[PDB]
RNA sequence: AUCGAGAGGAUG
DNA sequence: CTACCGATAAGCAGACGATCCTCTCGAT
DNA sequence: CTGCTTATCGGTAG
């Protein structure tokens, strides 16, 4: 610790919680694709409300594959995380060329879902496919995505 | 997940999106025959896994003699008669949890308190 | 040992020696004892191998 | 007669053993903590499970030929019990008759 | 009384039938 | 000592007796899993210690 | 494969503990793999009992 | 009952933990290459997909199972038919064209020889030989999925003893081999002469 | 005498 | 839009494996 | 279980 403080136990959890690696993997229960077309309208009925907010138009596509990701109410008390700080990193990794929603951490089931995106206008050959590079990157996501702290950092104890 | 095969040459199929009317449907690189889609789900990984922890449970196993047998109660059928164990998913990370097998009702039941089961 | 049932992770089961060596071990007991001691003997063996291939 | 069957390492993985004839299946008292016992003789896990299959004949028939020649091997720190089988094999004797 | 069954000692004679039996290099012999 | 005796093993019966608790907790998922460690572990560890302790 | 080896088992054993089928022979039943394996290889280490 | 040919095979897996797409293939004894299971079956004599899954996992339901051997069957489109899926089995050497029935020849033996040579080493079987290396694959998978242990290799029951019996076998059949040949080196020099 | 193999002894 | 000529990974297998003693036994 | 061996990733001249 720095001298500045000593036995501030809150004070080391900041540290620990800022220094362990934390692999989007570590947090997910089941990575799931589906054939979602109608952006307004969801196919599938847990979310009825997701879906039902997003507030567009303030301000102001599309895309054919869906992708989802349950994440455990569980792994979220450990490590700490707001929903949404996880949401902003997947985004931040990848740009402008993928959407990204999430529920709230107070309702009962915790979700993203995320659409390919956008690659128009000037163009050169070869338009098939999609499928392929829509699993490398549920791939890239699982193995290459940090959301805070070092690697090389497992498990870290708050020995006194 | 489920997905399905193909008659005629029987071989796997691969998803297709229907460019014109928006909808799913499946196919085999062999003939032509294509079929339309059932539950939206195409791929699913699961990282975390509840399934492989009940394996082997069959209506033979009230006789196994390597399996303790404890002082329980069926949810159903009140007879104390019963065998159990641990999760026989043999990962690292698994719960410590027993599984009840019944033998006067081949009912199964678990010891966990809290966390939900739907078997 | 297959004198136990299966998943038992309590004392007995795992290799905890109640008695003393003057009341005297029981048969699991002391298969279990003698599980360890073997280990003392491998090291003594060869892993002295090394210690010795570091002096030198 | 269907008394002893010859039980091999793998088909060892089905079984329950019991270990003392006598003891391993009488009936309940219990003992376990109950008025009274011996208090100098040892501390026996006990039986718990009651639905085995087969017994083990006597418990000594795990040593081997000069680990039988020890005394008490079980009042013994294993290594002196595995040392002496060493020695036994060097000590002096009737090495035959002729 | 025939029925009853065995005990403590009676474990042994069931031992010395069987080396009376294969003797000591058995598996060396077989 | 006979009276020393007795309450030897009178600390052996409850230092496996405690044992059978923690079992009888992490059975029925109680058991709350120290950060850094698996659940497993905790328990493995649980135990070791409270064997070891019982024996000193 | 078999199917139901509630009794084909029993009457294995029952083969065995008179002499009929060979006493020096395994014979592995599997309730919670759904198997029997049996064997009659040279050199497999047994005892009694 | 047969010397001793120890013949050695192995399903492999590739790509640990997360990797992108995880082939199955394995060793194949007189040939250079690990090879595609799938292309395995087909030169067995199982075909379609789809029922080349019906010698490996037993229950249609569980999915994770099947979901696992996806690449394997997307890596073996490019042969489908019998004929040719002894071709891929061909390339050890080089035929230089002359051995193009000759090198089927060789690995509709190989398969009958060196792959499994229990079982049985005889013709006319094929379905007993899928069904197990559709049993080496149930396994493999089984443990993949983490849903049984790896497995002990100091577990004894699993091991044997060579006593002296076997042993003087080992040996007998070598050297009465060696006299057989001894003989026959005699007679070729026999008329020869008479003789006698 | 020489090369090669095995068993044991002290650290055990 | 291309070879270019550079660095880094993905690994080539690698020469090593305590001390000193005592016996016995088979082969050039 | 090191230091040397052998094949790809790509930031600049041509
Ligand atoms: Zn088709
Ligand atoms: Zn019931």
């Amino acid at each position: 610790l720095e001298p500045g403080h000593a036995a501030d136990q809150e004070q080391a959890k900041l540290i620990r919680s800022a220094i362990e690696h934390t692999t989007l993997k570590s947090v997910t229960i089941a990575s799931e694709i589906y054939y979602d077309p109608d952006p307004r309208s969801t196919v599938i009925p847990e979310d009825e409300e997701i879906i039902q907010l997003h507030f567009s138009l303030l301000d102001e596509q599309q895309s054919p594959w869906l992708l989802r990701l349950e994440l455990d109410r569980a792994a979220m008390n450990d490590k700490d995380l707001t929903m949404g700080q996880v949401g902003e990193r997947i985004k931040q990794t990848f740009k402008n060329d993928l959407f990204v929603i999430w529920s709230e951490d107070n309702d009962e089931k915790l979700i993203i879902r995320c659409r390919v995106v956008r690659p128009k206008s000037l163009d050169a050959e070869t338009e098939a496919e999609e499928d392929h590079m829509l699993k490398k990157i549920e791939n890239t996501m699982l193995e290459n995505i940090t959301l805070r702290g070092v690697e090389n950092i497992e498990r870290v104890v708050m020995m006194k | 997940t489920t997905f399905r095969f193909c008659r005629d040459c029987n071989n796997m199929l691969y998803p297709r999106e229907d460019k014109e009317n928006n909808r799913l449907l499946f196919e085999c690189r062999t003939c032509s025959y294509v079929e339309e889609a059932g539950s939206p789900l195409v791929y699913r990984h699961e990282l975390i896994t509840n399934i492989g922890e009940t394996a082997g449970v069959v209506q033979d196993i009230g006789s196994d003699p390597t399996l303790p047998r404890s002082d329980r109660e069926c949810p159903k059928c009140h007879s104390r008669e019963n065998v159990f164990f641990q999760s026989q998913q043999r990962r690292k990370d698994t719960s410590m949890v027993l599984f009840f097998v019944c033998l006067s009702c081949s009912h199964i039941f678990t010891s966990d308190q809290k966390n939900k089961r739907t078997q | 040992l297959p004198h136990f049932s299966k998943d038992d992770y309590s004392p007995e089961s795992k290799g905890f020696v109640e008695n003393s060596y003057l009341r005297g071990l029981t048969p699991q007991e002391f298969f279990f004892h003698a599980m360890g001691g073997r280990e003392g003997l491998i090291d003594t063996a060869v892993k002295t191998a090394e210690t010795g291939y570091i002096q030198r | 007669e269907g008394l002893v069957e010859y039980i091999d390492a793998e088909e060892e993985e089905s079984i329950l053993i019991a270990m003392q004839p006598e003891d391993l299946e009488p009936a309940e008292a219990n003992e376990e903590n109950d008025l009274d016992v011996d208090p100098a003789k040892r501390i026996r896990v006990s039986h718990h499970a009651t639905t085995f299959t087969h017994c083990e004949i006597h418990p000594s028939m795990i040593l081997g030929v000069a680990a039988s020649i020890i005394p008490f091997p079980d009042h013994n720190q294993s290594p002196r019990n595995t040392y002496q089988s060493a020695m036994g094999k060097q000590a002096m004797g009737v090495f035959l008759t002729n | 009384d025939e029925s009853a069954p065995i005990t403590a000692e009676d474990s042994w004679a069931v031992i010395s039938a069987f080396f009376r039996e294969k003797g000591l290099v058995s598996q060396q012999l077989d | 000592d006979g009276p020393t005796m007795r309450e030897i093993t009178e600390t052996i019966a409850e230092a496996k007796k405690k044992v059978l608790d923690v079992t009888k907790e992490a059975q029925a998922n109680l058991l709350t899993a120290k950060h850094g460690m698996t659940l497993r572990e905790s328990f493995e560890d649980n135990v070791v210690r409270f064997l070891n302790e019982a024996r000193d | 494969v078999h199917r139901n080896p509630a009794r084909l088992m029993e009457t294995l054993r029952t083969l065995r503990r008179k002499g009929d089928i060979n006493p020096e022979v395994s014979m592995i039943r599997d309730i919670r793999e759904k198997e029997l394996k049996i064997f009659t290889d040279a050199g497999r280490v047994y005892r009694p009992l | 009952k047969g010397s001793r040919f120890i013949s050695t095979l192995q399903v492999k897996l590739y790509g640990r933990e997360g990797s992108s797409a995880r082939t199955i293939k394995a060793t194949l004894p007189y040939i250079k290459q690990d090879i595609p299971i799938v292309i395995i079956f087909r030169a067995l004599g199982i075909i379609p997909d789809g029922e080349i899954l019906e010698h490996i996992c037993y229950d249609v339901n569980d999915w994770q199972m099947l979901e696992m051997l996806k690449p394997c069957v997307e890596d073996g489109f490019v042969i489908q038919d019998r004929e040719t899926a002894l071709d891929f089995i061909g390339r050890r050497g080089t035929a230089l064209g002359i051995k193009k029935e000759k090198r089927i020849q060789y690995a509709k033996d190989i398969l009958q020889k060196e792959f499994l040579p229990h079982i049985t080493q005889l013709e006319g079987f094929e379905s007993r030989k899928a069904f197990f290396l559709g049993y080496m694959i149930n396994r493999l998978l089984l443990c993949a999925l983490d849903r049984k242990d790896q497995d002990d290799r100091d577990h004894f029951g699993k091991k044997r003893l060579d006593l002296a019996g076997p042993l003087l076998a080992q040996l007998f059949k070598t050297l009465f081999k060696k006299l057989t040949k001894d003989i026959f080196r005699y007679m070729q020099r026999t008329v020869e002469e008479a003789h006698d």
